[PDB]
């Protein structure tokens, strides 16, 4: 699980920026959507819990 | 007529339905979490088609 924690950290650091998201850059929105599809929210909530 | 070559974007229109082939965001296949269903959409807007 250190492997998966490091992978999650790498994905989070690879996630786009809030100003780009607000400006609506298509590539940034696509990257955030891809990361969203790869990692579900429920898994994060449960492993936090 | 434009000759089709690799690394080019194309648009496919169903003959009978006059709709456009696209990649839907719904995933009915529970076997794969990353899988996405492909279907028809009635609008040419966006990059999904």
């Amino acid at each position: 699980m250190s492997f998966y924690a490091a992978l999650i950290d790498l994905l989070g650091r690879c996630a786009p920026e809030m100003h780009l998201i607000q400006a609506g850059k298509g590539e940034a929105l696509r990257i955030r959507a891809i990361l969203r599809s790869l990692v579900p929210l429920d898994d994060l909530v449960g492993i936090i819990s | 007529h434009r000759t089709l070559l690799y690394g080019h974007a194309i648009l496919l229109r169903h003959a009978h339905s006059r709709m456009y082939l696209s990649c839907l965001t719904t995933s009915r296949s529970m076997t794969d979490k990353l899988a996405f269903d492909v279907g028809l959409q009635e609008d040419a807007t966006g990059e999904a088609c």
